[PDB]
């Protein structure tokens, strides 16, 4: 049981938490640069759009740019993000 | 959505 951190790649277990900042579940991770889960993945994590954490398996990873200024993610117009698909550890 | 569009690392 351990987990990756930054550079996610496909395959690392990851720490999936929910970010009340940014409404949303994202990978725990030492970079600034922001991982959200996507949405997609959350029955498969047995997550609703209140858990705290999960662990998951990173499957799947997509690079974001938000294009308008309120987006689903709350981030700023023009920041870049990952979207990433992960399934159950175990 | 247009909300966001994939981009090229
Ligand atoms: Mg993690």
């Amino acid at each position: 049981e351990k987990i990756a951190i930054r550079d996610f790649q496909v395959g690392d277990l990851v720490l999936i938490i929910l970010d009340e900042r940014h409404d949303n579940y994202v990978l725990f991770t030492v970079s600034p640069t922001l991982y959200f889960l996507h949405s997609e993945s959350l029955p498969a994590l047995d997550l609703k759009p209140r858990r705290p954490w999960v662990l998951g398996k990173v499957m799947e990873k997509e690079y974001c740019q938000a294009k308008k200024a309120q987006n689903r993610f709350k981030v700023p117009l023009g920041t870049k993000f990952y979207r990433v698909k992960a399934v159950s550890w175990n | 959505s247009s909300e966001f569009e994939v981009v090229t690392p």
